[PDB]
């Protein structure tokens, strides 16, 4: 229940701006410190900024000093990261963390971490994906699924029957397909005798383009 | 009342402990105690007794273990002034029965005039 | 009257050798002692304070030790740039005394000098007095011998020699022999030569000109 | 940046007086102590005086008590050493040092030292030097330079091309030349193939006589 | 006010701690504590809390390690008088509403005269 729900990321043009929100829930926000830490695809963690929710004190990294600005509204019960003059380096997944302490403050733990949100800085425009089922062949060995092609930017959140079918899923990472759009697959293995027992819907979603698509797969 | 004349004493205490923190920690912790303003700000942050408070405290004490008796004293000397001051007002406010007589002498006399 | 007796006065050790410098106080001053490096003509720099603690920025090869009333500066691996004079200090607001000092000299292999000779300047002849400069560059040890020859006649009482301090990186010496002569004797003669008789030379090498 | 720029020395007649200034820059002057320590040519260091910049307290050596006087103006941000009844013993290089502490005050370090200024007590008058180039002979082995003769008092500050040519310089110490004037040489070794590539100017200076002379050397 | 009547107490404290420093350190540190004037001056220099302050402190404590509780006490006993005195004035200054009434009675009555 003690969670940090963050949002506000996505696509933004170079030299632009973007606001990241991190709403805390379940603990005492004021007494804690809130942290923004970024990870570019293919590197380790990089500290961005930290703020005392109650005290309002701020501390920034030398790499983003002046360009970024961290804040926190205790009434709104939420911290914020305003980002300006965004560039190619800033393309990364940003995470929100906390130190709620008397014990993690005397160590700068950080104890809890938000789940992460992507910020891709590019010029091209948003595009929704195309959801194409992948047909089976025939009490086991039934590999089926659906492909998700021609979307930009990342990510695509694929599920199966709204989280009913979890075991056996192998949702792949995306590729580039030189044209300049992302394209991934989403496969799942089931018993072949149950091709008709359960309904097999892959619930594809692409929030940058609001492409909320549900598609069933059948031989 | 003159309750802002009280805050002058509290700013004096902030000042003296900030000068102390400057004399003690400026060379080793410049961002926290390198200037009088930094010392003022760091003492305020410690007085908040929040996450940043312990965060400031831990490296200062790792570097100078005695530093705790600094911070603690700042928290004590401050709080025991306020309380003591705050407990004196109550005594100097329980004096005002004579004040009620004062007003009543004002009444009886003004008609006399 | 807090006396600091530093020893030795001079020492010469090769590169990498382990150098020790003693400084004895006259009473228990328990740790007021400091140690200083001074390169020639430059400002002294603090190596050691508290007689053991190392000043921020000093290499690890410098260390300070104590035995009751006798403090010691130790250089583990003597480097050629460690050529300096080292001073031990007392400490008090009301009085400060230093040691006599210890000059650390570097030792290296034999080096033969690059020998050169210079003619008197054109505008220098307008003064009625000329000077011949014989240069001996990058040699070791400091002992050398410069002889003068004017028309193959040896000179004496009219030349002076100046030697530089030992260099920081190669630890070698430079020597300048200035030969002062009235312009009369300058024009009356034609052959001028300086002959260097150095240890690192088999035959004394001579450099000459003719005016 | 934390430096002590000292000046005011030079030549003075016996029984005269002279003022030495030591301007501090980059640190807190008041909180520090300032020190004058002298070195006569051919001896060790000798403590002269010390003063608390903020407190104004002074302490003098028994050898110069009463004759010298140390002071410090915090507004001018500078310490001073006034010297009276100067004699032959007082002929020395004087250094300005500090103890800026909570560390070095509980040990009397002294942590930082000024670069030094010469005070020669004599009767004879100031004289500017004569700068005479020293002619080369012919990718190496080119010893050239310039001689600096007949100056008094010390010192002469020789450089080459305003600090451009540093490696290979062997500026000699001065000699006396019984007449009573100082005379030194200044040599430098270069590649002989570059006699015409770079300009070889030795920038001689003699501040007691304001003799700021620039002279090129060429075969 | 009579705020110079306050400094009499501070000079008394200087005096008593200077006599202490004289009794304790005169034989061993004559230039700093050999006379009452020297003790006064040295206590002032220590109270400055500057370079000379620690310079005076270090040899006195090397010679007599307990000497710190001397200096510290001088710094405490002094500062806690001032503060306490300084916190009493505020209480004796928040009794002047009666003085405003005083002036107002002066007005009304001196018209009746
Ligand atoms: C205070 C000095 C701090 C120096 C820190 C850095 C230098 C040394 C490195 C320390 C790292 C230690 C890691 C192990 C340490 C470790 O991780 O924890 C071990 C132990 C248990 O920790 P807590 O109770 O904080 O544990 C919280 C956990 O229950 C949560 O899972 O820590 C304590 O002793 C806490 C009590 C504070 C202890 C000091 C309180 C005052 C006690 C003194 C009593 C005075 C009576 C008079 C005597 C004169
Ligand atoms: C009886 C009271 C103590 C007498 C003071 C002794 C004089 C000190 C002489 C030191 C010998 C020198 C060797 C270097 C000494 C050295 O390495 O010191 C470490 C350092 C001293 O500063 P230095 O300039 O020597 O160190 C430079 C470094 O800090 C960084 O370069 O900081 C200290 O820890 C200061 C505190 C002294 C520690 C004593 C304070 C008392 C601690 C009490 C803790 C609380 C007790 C509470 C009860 C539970
Ligand atoms: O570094 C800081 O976060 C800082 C912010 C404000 C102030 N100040 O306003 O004194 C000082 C430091
Ligand atoms: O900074 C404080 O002292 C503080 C005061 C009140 C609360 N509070 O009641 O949430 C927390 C901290
Ligand atoms: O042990 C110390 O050096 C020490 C430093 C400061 C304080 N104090 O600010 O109270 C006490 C002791
Ligand atoms: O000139 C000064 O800064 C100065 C300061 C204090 C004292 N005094 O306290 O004596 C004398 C001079
Ligand atoms: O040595 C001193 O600097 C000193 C100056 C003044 C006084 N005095 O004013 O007592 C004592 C010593
Ligand atoms: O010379 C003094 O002022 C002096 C006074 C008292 C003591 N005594 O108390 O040991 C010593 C010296
Ligand atoms: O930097 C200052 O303004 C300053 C503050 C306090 C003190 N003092 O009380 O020692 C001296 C200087
Ligand atoms: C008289 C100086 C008061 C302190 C000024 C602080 C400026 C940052
Ligand atoms: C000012 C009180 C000094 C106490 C001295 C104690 C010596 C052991
Ligand atoms: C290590 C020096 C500490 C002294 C600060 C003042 C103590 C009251
Ligand atoms: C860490 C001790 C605090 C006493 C109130
Ligand atoms: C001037 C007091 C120093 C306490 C160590």
């Amino acid at each position: 229940e003690v969670q940090l729900v963050e949002s506000g990321g996505g696509l933004v043009q170079p030299g632009g701006s973007l606001r990241l929100s991190c709403a805390a829930s379940g603990f005492n926000f004021s007494s804690s410190s809130i942290h923004w830490v970024r990870q570019a695809p293919g590197k380790g963690l990089e500290w961005v900024a930290s703020i005392s929710s109650s005290s309002g004190s701020t501390s920034y990294a030398d790499s983003v000093k002046g360009r970024f600005t961290i804040s926190a509204d205790t009434s709104k019960n939420t911290a914020y990261l305003q980002m300006n003059s965004l560039r190619a380096e800033d393309t990364a997944v940003y995470y929100c963390a906390r130190t709620y302490g008397w014990y993690y403050s005397w160590w700068w733990a950080f104890d809890y971490w938000g789940q992460g949100t992507l910020v891709t800085v590019s010029s091209a425009s948003t595009k929704g994906p195309s959801v194409f089922p992948l047909a089976p062949s025939s009490g086991g060995t039934a590999a089926l699924g659906c492909l998700v092609k021609d979307y930009f930017p990342e990510p695509v959140t694929v599920s199966w029957n709204s989280g009913a079918l979890t075991s056996g899923v192998h949702t792949f990472p995306a590729v580039l397909q030189s044209s300049g759009l992302y394209s991934l697959s989403s496969v799942v293995t089931v018993p072949s005798s149950s091709l008709g027992t359960q309904t097999y819907i892959c619930n594809v979603n692409h929030k940058p383009s609001n492409t909320k698509v549900d598609k069933k797969v059948e031989p | 009342p003159g309750i802002a004349w009280i805050a002058l004493l509290l700013l004096v205490i902030f000042y003296v402990f900030a000068v102390m923190g400057t004399k003690l920690f400026a060379q080793s912790f410049p961002e926290w105690f390198g200037t009088l303003g930094a010392s003022m700000y760091t003492l305020f942050q410690v007085m908040t007794l929040e996450s940043w408070s312990m965060g400031i405290a831990r490296p200062v004490i790792e570097a100078y273990p005695w530093a705790w008796i600094y911070f603690v004293s700042f928290i004590l000397v401050s709080s025991f002034t306020v309380l003591n001051l705050f407990i004196g007002i109550i005594i100097e406010s329980m004096q005002s029965a004579h004040h009620a007589e004062d007003g009543e002498r004002t009444d009886a006399y003004r008609d006399e005039v | 009257d807090i006396q600091m007796t530093q020893s030795p006065s001079s020492l010469s050790a090769s590169v990498g050798d382990r150098v020790t410098i003693t400084c004895r106080a006259s009473q228990s001053v328990s740790s007021a002692v400091a140690w200083y490096q001074q390169k020639p003509g430059k400002a002294p720099k603090l190596l050691i304070y508290s007689a053991s603690s190392l000043y921020s920025g000093v290499p690890s090869r410098f260390s300070g030790s104590r035995s009751g009333t006798d403090f010691t500066l130790t250089i583990s691996s003597l480097q050629p740039e460690d050529f300096a004079t080292y001073y031990c200090q007392q400490g008090d607001p009301r009085l400060v005394t230093f040691g006599q000092g210890t000059k650390v000299e570097i030792k290296r292999t034999v080096a033969a000098p690059s020998v050169f000779i210079f003619p008197p300047s054109d505008s220098q002849l307008k003064s009625g007095t000329a000077s011949v400069v014989c240069l001996l560059n990058n040699f070791y040890p400091r002992e050398a011998k410069v002889q003068w020859k004017v028309d193959n006649a040896l000179q004496s009482g009219n030349s002076q020699e100046s030697v530089t301090e030992q260099d920081s990186k190669d630890s070698t010496y430079s020597l300048s022999s200035t030969l002062t002569l009235s312009k009369a004797d300058y024009e009356k003669h034609k052959v001028y030569a300086c002959e260097v008789t150095h240890q690192g030379l088999s035959s004394p090498v001579t450099k000459s000109f003719n005016r």
